[PDB]
């Protein structure tokens, strides 16, 4: 991929917003670039909760090493296009834009697509309650005098 | 008992000697283990553990 950078997901936003791109006579300042910068650390933190939200493989920067775009983001080729597409949506309002439907529809398609193995994942069943018994069908259990399923 | 060769044996009377000896114990050899109620082999080991304790 040759989106492999915070900035460049940023540039790619602001070219699906058509704000900045490599062709226009004009482009945004590096204050705007670093803005959107702390604006897509923004997402992906309250995306990722902490472990417990969307899992992407994003790595966030430290203040130790000084700037954030640089960064690899460290994403898979197929979440590049989700990450961008929302964080267009999430800067349009920043110069007085709206991301258009299409690029919403994207983005959402994007954030299914993010989660979808996730979820699979996640998708897991308890164990036997505690006061199951383990039948006597079980015969290993039988032997070993366990006849009822642990639990928790 | 000791032994005197002799007729005269005055001020020569020996007394009484009896030693002794003492026995003690240590410390109890223990096997404490534990049982995790959330595992498997709650039941399938515990007993073979007993056996190999003894």
């Amino acid at each position: 991929m040759q989106i492999k950078t915070k900035g460049d997901l940023v540039r790619a936003a602001l070219r699906k917003l058509g704000v900045a791109s490599d062709a226009t006579l004009t482009d945004v300042e590096p204050q705007s670039m670093q803005d959107a910068v702390d604006d897509l650390e923004a997402m992906m933190a309250e995306w990722y909760q902490d472990g417990k939200g969307i899992i992407t493989g994003y790595v966030f920067s430290d203040d130790e090493n000084p700037p954030a775009e640089g960064d690899d983001h460290g994403l898979r080729s197929s979440a590049v296009s989700a990450v961008f597409h929302n964080l267009a949506c999430r800067i349009a309002p920043d110069y007085a834009l709206e991301a258009t439907a299409k690029i919403i529809a994207t983005a959402k398609y994007g954030k299914e697509l993010l989660y979808k193995q996730t979820a699979i994942s996640r998708a897991k069943r308890a164990p036997y309650p505690s006061r199951m018994p383990t039948g006597s069908g079980n015969s290993f259990a039988n032997l070993n005098e366990w006849h009822y399923f642990p639990g928790e | 008992s000791p032994t005197q060769e002799g007729w005269d044996l005055t001020d020569k009377a020996t007394g009484l000697l009896e030693l002794n000896v003492a026995v003690n114990m240590g410390e109890p050899d223990n096997d404490f283990f534990q049982l995790r109620a959330d595992d498997l082999r709650d039941e399938t080991a515990y007993r073979r553990r007993i056996q190999s304790a003894a």
